[PDB]
């Protein structure tokens, strides 16, 4: 009955890790959005000069 | 000089990117801290009558939450910028709905130019920065604590909490380098967080005026 | 964990590691006075469940107020004002040290 | 004019870095000591830490860093000149003086030229200095005293 | 909805003692049995200890509002 | 030294701690949201170690 509680805290560690993975995926989406707006913005930067 | 000029341009660009990020405009985590090598490889590293020429490295960035709001960052070649240059800049800005901008002047603009700059103020906000003032990011300095521009709602919340008239709060003139860095204007409160050696942390407020 | 967080806050607040600091209550002298009054005899096993210490410290942190008011701004200011003294209080009154 | 080059002997100028083990382990690093005040042109130079290069001057900082930076620098200078002889002054009084000097955004001098400019009241200005002058100005402009100063 | 500190500031204690003593010296009724003493200030101090001083303090706040505290309501420092 | 002390005293002769537990001067301008950034009298404070 102590081993079971230690397994519980292990599961909590696992869910924290997957939450960090979710945050990493959010970083990925922000990066891709920024690139998808940069592709358009470089056109304005070019036409400015 | 060539190499030194390229270094100066890269530093200025990094400073401006950090500034825009601090204000709230979304920027790449890459360009926020891009080294100088990729800068050379991108532009050409031959500022002396070559590819990395001013007015070509300008950057337009949109606000984080309001994608409709942007601001230009020009780099006029004239050491002593006149009014004609700002006039044409504003004209070319008028095509888009943009309202804010930021001018980087080599040397101080003529006094006649400041009059024009302020004149178009309510319709098109535009401010100036000397490159000599951009080569370093003050906000990182050990003395300069961390500022946080406050929204009107929370300013009213604060004033209503302390039952204190906003006229009674400390003052900070707009000319202050931190003020100009954040783009705050008159009638707007800036939160200051300082490490207090007797209280750990201490938060104060300063109304611009 | 809260102790480690406070240690980080101090290290980022007192660079150069200057342990000498000014605070209202001299906790060490208080503890010494308690020991000498209640005849603690620090050799026998004591009867002080650590949970008692933890809850007592939390309650005391609550009692010591500077910015009265339940407003979120008021609570933020209360915490900021009485931050360093709270850190010192927790550092001196810990489960291990108290035991 | 000329610049010295002095290693630090006391912690006040030695670099401090938290070591992975945890200790501080102050480090000894070259530092320059100048005799002029430019700051702005100095921080731009490469290989120059733009985070710890103070100025020792008050008016200079206000035009470079900002009013809050000037307050912090003023506090450090005052502490340095008050603790040099070993004496100790509780920090509260230093903080209170610094704030009073940096409450109106601009550096109000403690002289007659800095306190009389504040809108405290003619009856309070005349006490310090410029009695007849401040009284005449109030009379001409018809100012009012709320009767709240000590 | 009073927000002022619930402790008697030393200034308030001094002034309350002084005024109560002045009132006693002008032959005002006391609010505590006298054990055989005649100094008005001592009588005022004894009353302050007994928490029977018929005086209420008005603390003015910066905005303009105020709060009325009764000497028998707030905690006495000394 | 006396002139210095006079000038200092005259510049902060009206600052005080109002019952709102804040430091203000005659013009009710707030100088510190709490006295000394902590709200504690300088009498009952002793050195200690962290």
């Amino acid at each position: 009955k102590q081993e079971q509680e230690k397994e519980l805290l292990r599961q909590k560690l696992l869910k924290e890790q997957e939450e960090k993975r979710l945050r990493e995926k959010e970083e990925q989406k922000k990066l891709l959005e920024q690139r998808a707006q940069y592709v358009e913005k470089t056109k304005n930067i070019l036409m400015f000069t | 000089d060539d190499e030194e000029e390229t270094y100066r341009l890269w530093k200025i660009r990094k400073t401006i990117m950090q500034l825009c990020h601090d204000r709230g405009y979304l920027v790449t985590q890459d360009e926020l801290d891009q080294t100088l090598e990729e800068f050379k490889a991108q532009f050409g590293d031959k500022p002396s009558e070559g590819r990395p020429r001013r007015t070509d490295l300008t950057v337009l960035v949109a606000h984080n939450d309001d994608p409709t709001d942007q601001m230009f960052v020009f780099f006029p070649e004239e050491p002593k910028v006149g009014i004609k240059t700002i006039k044409v800049y504003c004209q070319r800005m008028q095509e888009e709905n943009i309202t804010r901008a930021l001018i980087v002047v080599q040397q101080g603009m003529t006094p006649s130019a400041k009059q024009s700059l302020v004149d178009m103020a309510p319709k098109y906000i535009l401010e100036q920065f000397l490159q000599q003032e951009l080569l370093i990011n003050i906000t990182e300095h050990e003395l300069v604590p961390e500022h946080v521009v406050m929204t009107k709602e929370e300013v009213t919340e604060l004033l209503a909490r302390y039952k204190l008239r906003e006229n009674q709060l400390p003052r900070i003139q707009a000319g202050d380098p931190v003020a100009r860095y954040f783009g705050i204007k008159r009638g707007q409160v800036v939160k200051i967080i300082r490490p207090s050696e007797t209280a750990g942390r201490y938060i104060t407020y300063r109304l611009v005026q | 964990e809260r102790m480690r967080e406070d240690r980080e806050v101090l290290r980022v607040i007192f660079p150069t590691g200057d342990s000498k600091v000014v605070l209202p209550c001299n906790l060490l002298r208080m503890i010494w006075n308690a020991q000498k009054i209640f005849h603690i005899n620090p050799r026998l096993p004591s009867d002080l469940h650590p949970i008692k210490v933890v809850e007592g410290v939390k309650e005391l942190s609550k009692k010591l107020v500077i910015v009265n008011g339940d407003d979120p701004l008021s609570r933020q200011a209360q915490e900021n004002a009485t931050l360093l003294f709270n850190i010192h209080l927790r550092s001196t009154l810990c489960s291990r040290r108290m035991a | 004019s000329k610049v010295y080059m002095h290693l630090p002997q006391t912690d006040n100028k030695k670099k401090i870095i938290i070591t992975e083990d945890g200790e501080f382990k102050a480090l000894q690093e070259w530092i320059l000591e100048t005799d002029g005040v430019s700051l702005m042109r100095v921080l731009s130079e490469k290989d120059v830490d733009p985070v710890r290069t103070t100025s020792n001057d008050i008016v200079e900082i206000f035009t470079v860093l900002g009013i809050e930076a000037v307050r912090k620098a003023l506090e450090r200078e005052l502490y340095h000149v008050i603790s040099f002889d070993g004496s100790y002054v509780n920090y509260r009084h230093l903080a209170l003086l610094c704030d009073t000097m940096t409450c109106r955004g601009h550096l109000m001098a403690i002289t007659r030229h800095g306190v009389n400019r504040q809108d405290t009241g003619p009856l309070m200005k005349c006490s310090f200095e410029e009695t007849v002058d401040v009284l005449m100005e109030a009379a001409a402009h018809g100012e009012s005293d709320p009767m709240k100063g000590v | 909805k009073r927000i002022t500190t619930p402790y008697m500031t030393k200034y308030e204690r001094a002034r309350v003692l002084g005024t109560r003593a002045l009132q006693i010296a002008m032959c005002a009724p006391v609010m505590v049995e006298l054990e055989g003493e005649t100094d008005p200030l001592l009588i005022a101090m004894k009353e302050l200890k007994a928490r029977k001083i018929p005086i209420i303090i008005r603390r003015y706040l910066p905005d303009g509002s105020y709060e009325d505290w009764g000497v028998d309501e707030l905690i006495i420092s000394d | 030294t006396g002139y210095i002390q006079r000038r200092l005293i005259k510049s902060m002769e009206s600052v005080m701690v109002k019952y709102d537990a804040t430091v203000r001067n005659s013009i009710n301008q707030v100088v510190q949201l709490r006295y000394g950034e902590d709200g504690l009298a300088g009498e009952s404070v002793e050195f200690q170690n962290l």
